[PDB]
């Protein structure tokens, strides 16, 4: 038997009663599709996730759009599984809701296609990696001073102009093209506004054809902002498991999800956790995130963007979700204003992975000792400031002779920044940009201009850029 | 001569120290307030939920 | 009372004063039974019809076009914390605004009006006159710069401070203590009889002590005093 | 027996519980015996939880209620134009009915992602520190945040007055306000023209709750009518918090299981609804445009409160309005340095995107390396000069109440600032030099002022010299 | 007859009741009818409140409850060694099934007043600033508390390693951690042979709360098997604060007062059971000792917290790890001042305490 | 207990007047957290002195304490203890560093340790 009736609604909960020993299962879809009988009534086309078991054959829900024009009584079909979204590669290039149900005008996904559960347990003890592997990204200051770790989770953070847009697509261009992954942009909580840009800005830069985009508005009811992150981890874990490809995974705001989160339980009337956030707060964090591994034949690298309340890093919800974090990105907009491009803060940004025992030792030294240059030359700015740089010593001279240089090596030229600066982009091996930071350090280009280093590739790409300066 | 310079390096130094002073004391007082704030978002919450299953 | 007074505003037209000895008494009544009446508590356990209660007794004390009624409200601020949910959904309910804060009543100066949180739509250069609101206007600034040399003085000593600083200091200290006055019915409390002091003549006072005019008298003069007469004639009390 | 009829069971604070009425649907419109009107929130599994849009002493326990059979709904149309109504759409100022011969869902969705525009329009204020630093465009939803007395009133009916020579429909939503005040802001509203195009939407604090709750979607309906005849509309909220309190009160009545601060768990949803439906539309359905400006009052500066971040997640951008500044003399009080833009640039002409560049350098080269002025006083290494220019700024951005400034003025003027014109001018006459500036553009400027005016681009700049010169020689320093 | 047989009456967030089941006891195992545990918490009236050991999604109201007339058990012998279980003692590392011949209850009391002994025997862990500032002696328990990333899992990792040439039982206990994270610290035990010695016990961040709040005592369980025939143990708790949050969580869940910082009144009792076990047990009880190195994640530094405070209110001192320190190049970031071993010294050798 | 009749009128005098310096010290410590000692005032300055002498001579080690750190305990006569808080409050071990007031036990005992460091 599949057939409810609707018994309560109170807003976005709406409770349904079953025949005796016919209830859905936990996190089963109901469906409601009723058409006007007469004048009195509208049409309603509402999807519905089992939340409860109340006893006497009831179940409380929440429901993934608005409840309005609903009446008690009216016919529910349990559809038998969780919420289904197609997979494969028909995702890409297409925008999706948390349905699975395409936003764009290009035409439905044909009945036919493979279509996987939401809700899913995360891959067992023995199906995991062995042994921690470095994502080589291309761009040369994550490379060398935050590392990313295939399988691992990235919190970014930056301000309202400082790029992370682009940031995202050259990541997604670079990943596309040097290891043959496609990336998932998880929409949670996003602007209706924000999404059209980026659509547009997607379709402008051409990995719109590499890319599956989820979007959860901010008028959508909590429940759907709450399983679009899970539907879009479902949707990259297809190419994960299958192809056994490494994919990408982007994320809006995942202080949106838990907000959904608690939110939702609110609702359901739970008791309130330590500062008002929901009971089941770590394990839904845990839920989400442990499915983001790396297993034998591939893995999923996560890119999180991370709000602060109340610029509190004791609160809660940034206590659990930086539990899971492997790296950590921050722009800068002093750089972005000083035309750094990426505009990565070269001191604020730390990577676990930055260590001898994985990255190698070569590779920690150059880091270390770059890193303790742009250190020097922060500290003495306020002195070149008051005083001339002539009053330093010959040593604090050399030292910011050597940082200026340091610091505009570290920006790049993106393949998607052509749209602005006319010239083409670069793809820099690790192993390149160790080497080329460290003959900088070594002294080897000290009579070379600075403006030679502001946006090159390789470290010879410098020195063609001296030689056609004269 | 010597006296003028003494005196201006001094008192830069202890503005100095006074500044790495000031600066600590800020952290720690951020650290207090947001402890504080916590708890009383948690008191109140709780007094909320009490106050509304108490019927 | 309300009431008594609606039928003097509409029946026969009269000009009616309507004091209330605190309307803060109302929430908190209303509050004390709404557990017992079986409402969910609210925020701060206020009841969770505050705001329309508060509504429903303030707007009917208006003035219309058949009668005026203007009233003085006295409003209990709990704990001295402004933000309280009773005196935050008060506030939108009034034209002028006065209000008391007891760092003022520790320091001596009474009645203890904040010369910057008190507000009124009738300070208005159409409304009260050019020069009323220039001389005002620069009171409360001199005030609101004062404010801020507190937390550095109170550290690094007046000495370190600049002329123009220091000068600020002198005038707002004595702008802060003129704004103090005695009371009739503050005999029981003062020994000193009341004054009552005309809008021109504080004016005129106020923007003498703006001007500069009186910055050799000592601040002890200006505590309590009224006019700016009375300031001068207090001083030779104490030899100046 | 019949299911489109039922009786009351309990009465009291403005809800009330009825068994019966099978067959109602959710929101939907209920009429009781006295002839009052009601909306059906709670749909129990044996009463239904109603929400009384009126007087309710009149109702007592057994009395009959009834079915409508309709969705809440407002009449929309030409006519609403020049009036001041309720949220349920029955005029209040008198002066006859509204002949309205349209209606509108209060509820209808949002337009899609497909369905938009990207913002490119600028929207005229007429404030120098809102149009030079914080662009707001057609379409953008802009979040006015601050404390009580500090100006988000003054900002919005400036911003409404400067829409008079630019076809814009305004709407104004007053919600938990006195109608003393309303009466006020709609009597200057008149005096200054503004009723040719505003309407005006009121739930004062003696209005039953669901009134204050449902006034901004009616504004939103109001304004969609006329987006989606293809023009571009105006809508201010004058408190969303008053709005998010009122439908506290409601769901804590029905008792609804409350979250922080007692709020109920969908509150961010509800402001999600009502911010969504501002939209830029494409060519393809009309370039109409709806733009909002919701206002939120924060309690002694605390924006970490619920509602005041819930709507900063939620809106574009925001403009912080701070009391130090206020009685500092900055009577706009906009803090340049919190209030944040995320359309910026895309929102304004070209003759304003040549100098808010360096105005906004000025200003952050100002406000930080501010405290050395002190000791600037004492002339050192010709950071003064900074310190001037930074000075000379903020006397620049002073503005008085009610008196907008055409947009091509304030890039004169700020071109003037920017290029150090007024460098010689102490800051005790910038009010002055500006106040007389206008006039002499108006004077002898007039080719400037249609050349930017027609082709939304700065004159040349030799031109533009030798007029501020000539000006400059005429002007007393005193 | 619903004397051996119940129904379920409610489902929901890893919580269910029954009707029937007459004859169970308290703290009862009882299986399902897709074979996931539960343990009976509440002997109602009418109902049994039943707490469920695992994945729920399966579990649907009017579904089959038996008993397994079994007190909540574990099972332990030597055959355990070298293996990854579960909370349960189901094995996750994939090498087939584990061959127990008995089981001990999770529940148990702890050896008594006159059944200890002072502690005197020193646990060499290999480290230079604990062994020289902070000695740890057999049958202590010592906490290591410190921030996030500053190496308490390094410590616990070179404690363990350090006894392979001792006779030393070593059970690491991770609570709420990342599977890869376990997983890699496996293949270091592995490639350090380790596993020669060594009981993983592992209840991941994405597994219900049950099974995060009743691993330690699995852990304490199978130690305790050891101890009491004579042997010495090691038990390593990587996580604390995940199971008292846990803990927070099915209690919030049971709808129980919370108290400070929303915790509830028996989060001391819960971990003063744990902790109170691991001892030093006499000649006439037979000489062996447990000893246990719980963890606690402090939030920048707050030593002052609820939870910090409780646990230095039942162990015999603390270790302090600093994170400013640890980003000095101090990797080993002992804070001298705020460590202190309480029955240390005693333990020490002669030699080294000099 | 801390009464004239009961305890004393010297010892109540004693006490009174070690918990007037170190009131006072609790009161500067605010002053000395930012800008340290040197804008202190003379009188400040000798009740800093007299209160960090006070407070360490408050310290005592115990014959329990043993077993952690290996010197033996003391126990310490009231008499003892009023004369010696008497000393300290007269300014008789201004000069004395303020180090070698910690863990004795008799005022004896931080002259000893005082000339058994350098002094
Ligand atoms: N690598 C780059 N090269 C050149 N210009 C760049 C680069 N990155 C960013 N910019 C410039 O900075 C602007 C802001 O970038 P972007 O749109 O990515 O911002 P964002 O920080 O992602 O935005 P938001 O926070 O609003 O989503 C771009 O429009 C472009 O003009
Ligand atoms: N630019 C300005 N110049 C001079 N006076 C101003 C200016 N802006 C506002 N004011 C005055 O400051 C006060 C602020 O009133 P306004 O209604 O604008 O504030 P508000 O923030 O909406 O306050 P509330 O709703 O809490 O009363 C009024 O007296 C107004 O006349
Ligand atoms: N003695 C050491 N020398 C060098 N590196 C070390 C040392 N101890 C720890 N590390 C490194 O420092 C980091 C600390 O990680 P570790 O897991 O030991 O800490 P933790 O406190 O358990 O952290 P988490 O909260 O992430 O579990 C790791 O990268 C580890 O390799
Ligand atoms: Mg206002
Ligand atoms: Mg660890």
């Amino acid at each position: 038997m599949t057939r409810g009736r609707v018994i309560q609604v109170m807003g976005p909960v709406v409770d349904v009663k079953f025949e005796n020993g016919h209830l859905p299962a936990i996190y089963n879809a109901l469906k409601i599709q009723h058409k006007a009988r007469n004048e009195n009534e509208v049409d309603i086309d509402l999807t519905l996730e089992v939340a409860l078991h109340l006893g006497d054959d009831t179940v409380r829900t929440i429901a993934m759009a608005s409840t309005d024009g609903l009446i008690r009584g009216m016919e529910v079909i349990d559809t038998g599984a969780p919420i289904s979204v197609p997979v494969g590669e028909v995702t890409l290039g297409r925008v999706f809701n948390v349905l699975g149900e395409p936003i764009d005008l290009e035409g439905d996904i044909p009945a036919d296609a493979r279509r996987d559960p939401i809700h899913r347990p995360a891959p067992k003890f023995e199906e995991l990696a062995t042994e921690v592997e470095i994502l080589e990204t291309g761009i040369k200051v994550v490379d060398l001073l935050a590392p990313y770790i295939k399988g691992g989770k990235i919190g970014l953070f930056g301000g309202a102009g400082v790029g992370k847009t682009v940031l995202i697509q050259e990541l997604i261009h670079n990943i596309a093209q040097e290891h043959g992954g496609i990336s998932v942009f998880a929409g949670v909580g996003e602007r209706t506004r924000e999404g059209n840009d980026l659509y547009h800005e997607m379709k402008d830069s051409g990995v719109i054809s590499k890319t599956a985009m989820v979007f959860g508005q901010m008028n959508e009811p909590p429940g759907a902002r709450m399983r679009v992150a899970l539907t879009g981890l479902t949707m990259a874990e297809y190419f994960r498991d299958e192809q056994g490809q490494d994919v990408l995974l982007f994320i809006d705001n995942i202080f949106r999800f838990t907000q959904a989160g608690s939110e939702v339980s609110a609702l359901l009337g739970r008791m309130p956790s330590a500062v008002g956030y929901q009971p089941t707060l770590a394990t839904e964090m845990g839920q989400l995130q442990e499915r983001i591994t790396s297993t034998a034949k591939g893995s999923i690298t996560s890119i999180q963007a991370i709000y602060v309340p109340a610029d509190d890093y004791t609160d809660p919800a940034p206590a659990t979700t930086f539990s899971h974090l492997d790296a950590t990105t921050n722009l800068e907009r002093k750089l972005a204003e000083m035309g750094i491009y990426p505009a990565v803060d070269p001191l604020a940004s730390t990577s676990r992975a930055l260590a001898p025992e994985i990255v190698g030792e070569e590779h920690y030294q150059v880091a270390r000792k770059v890193q303790q240059t742009l250190q020097r030359y922060k500290e003495l700015q306020d002195i070149i400031a008051i005083l001339g740089m002539d009053e330093l010593s010959d040593e604090d001279k050399l030292v910011v002779h050597r940082a200026r240089r340091i610091q505009f090596f570290l920006s790049q030229n993106f393949h998607v920044a052509e749209q602005f600066t006319g010239q083409p982009g670069s793809y820099v091996p690790v192993k390149e940009t160790v080497r080329g930071f460290k003959e900088i350090l070594e002294g080897k280009y000290d009579h070379l201009p600075e403006d030679a280093f502001r946006l090159v590739g390789r470290i010879e790409e410098v020195v063609e850029k001296a030689k056609a300066m004269g | 001569l010597d006296a003028k310079a003494s005196e201006h390096a001094a008192r830069m130094t202890a503005m100095k120290n006074a500044t790495d002073n000031a600066n600590e004391l800020i952290r720690t007082l951020t650290l207090s307030y947001n402890r504080a704030r916590q708890a009383a978002i948690t008191q109140e919450i709780t007094e909320i939920v009490a106050g509304a299953n108490a019927l | 009372g309300l009431t008594m007074a609606e039928y003097f505003r509409d029946e026969q037209g009269q000009d009616v004063l309507l004091f209330i000895d605190n309307i803060f008494r109302f929430t908190q009544a209303g509050s004390e039974v709404s557990a017992l009446l079986g409402r969910m508590p609210s925020a701060v356990g206020y009841q969770p019809t505050l705001a329309t209660e508060m509504g429903q007794l303030q707007e009917r004390i208006t003035s219309t076009a058949k009668g005026s009624i203007t009233s003085i409200q006295a409003i209990y601020v709990p704990a001295d914390d402004y933000t309280d949910p009773a005196p935050a959904t008060t506030f939108s309910h009034l034209d002028a605004t006065t209000n008391l804060e007891r760092k003022l009543a520790e320091m001596g100066i009474y009645p203890a009006v904040d010369p910057l949180a008190s507000t009124s739509r009738a300070l208005a250069p159409e409304i009260v006159g050019e020069e009323h609101y220039q001389v005002a206007r620069k009171v409360q600034q001199t005030l609101q710069r004062y404010k801020e040399l507190q937390d550095i003085i109170a550290i690094l000593g007046m000495d370190e401070l600049s002329d123009e600083d220091k000068l600020v200091v002198h005038r707002a200290r004595r702008i802060q203590f003129f704004l103090s006055q005695n009371f009739h019915v503050a005999e029981q409390f003062t020994g000193q009889p009341g004054s009552y002091v005309p809008v021109k003549e504080t004016v005129r006072g106020f923007k003498e002590i703006l001007e500069g005019k009186y910055d050799h008298l000592p601040e002890d003069a200006f505590r309590l005093v009224g006019r700016i007469e009375e300031v001068v004639e207090k001083a030779k009390a104490m030899g100046v | 027996q019949v299911s489109d009829v039922g009786t009351v069971i309990q009465v009291g604070d403005g809800i009330a519980r009825a068994h019966g009425l099978d067959n109602v649907m959710s929101g939907e419109l209920v009429e009781f015996a006295n002839g009052v009107m009601g909306m059906a929130l709670n749909l129990e599994e044996n009463n239904v939880g109603i929400v009384i849009l009126g007087p309710y002493t009149g109702i007592k326990e057994g009395d009959e209620v009834r079915r409508t059979g309709r969705i809440m709904e407002v009449p929309v149309g030409e006519a609403l134009i020049g009036r001041v109504v309720n949220p349920l759409g029955q005029p209040v100022d008198g002066l006859g009915p509204v002949e309205t011969t349209e209606t509108r869902p209060i509820e209808s969705p949002a337009p899609g992602v497909m369905d938009r525009r990207s913002v490119h329009e600028p929207l005229q204020t007429g404030i120098k520190a809102i149009d030079a630093l914080v662009p707001i465009g057609r379409g953008q939803r802009e979040l006015i945040i601050g404390d009580r007395q500090t100006g988000k009133t003054s900002v919005a009916i400036d911003t409404i007055i400067n829409q008079k020579d630019q076809n814009m429909i305004s709407i104004y939503v007053a919600i938990g306000q006195k109608e003393s005040t309303v009466r006020t802001v709609v009597e200057t509203l008149r005096k200054h023209g503004a009723l040719d195009y505003t309407i005006v939407v009121t739930a004062s604090a003696s209005q039953p709750a669901p009134l204050l709750f449902l006034a901004p979607y009616a504004g939103v309906a109001m304004g969609e009518y006329f987006m989606y005849k293809g023009k571009h509309v105006l809508v201010v909220y004058d408190d969303l918090s008053k709005q998010a309190a009122a439908y506290r009160e409601l769901s804590l009545l029905l008792r609804r299981p409350p979250g922080r601060e007692a709020y109920p768990g969908d509150i961010f949803y509800l402001h999600s609804r009502l911010l969504e439906r501002a939209a830029k539309l494409s060519d393809a359905k009309g370039g109409g445009s709806l733009t909002a400006l919701p206002f939120v009052e924060t309690q002694a500066g605390d924006i970490s409160a619920y509602i005041p971040t819930n709507v900063i997640s939620i809106t574009d951008g925001q403009i912080f309005l701070q009391s130090d500044l206020f009685f500092s003399g900055v009577r706009p009080a906009i803090n340049a340095g919190l209030s944040v833009s995320r359309v910026g640039g895309a929102a304004q002409i070209k003759a304003m995107k040549k100098v808010a560049g360096t105005l906004r350098l000025d200003l952050a080269a100002y406000r930080e390396l501010e405290a050395f002025a002190q000791f600037g006083s004492d002339l050192d290494k010709a950071t003064q000069a900074k310190l001037a220019r930074g000075a000379r700024t903020v006397e620049v951005l002073k503005q008085d109440l009610h008196q907008p400034i055409p947009v091509e003025k304030q890039v004169l003027i700020i071109y003037a600032l920017t290029r150090g014109f007024l460098d010689d001018i102490p800051v005790e006459d910038v009010r002055r030099f500006e106040k007389e500036f206008y006039l002499f553009l108006d004077q002898n400027g007039q080719h400037l002022l249609e050349h930017i005016r027609t082709t939304k681009d700065l004159p040349n700049e030799d031109d533009l010299n030798k007029a501020i010169e000539a000006f400059k020689k005429t002007f007393v320093v005193s």
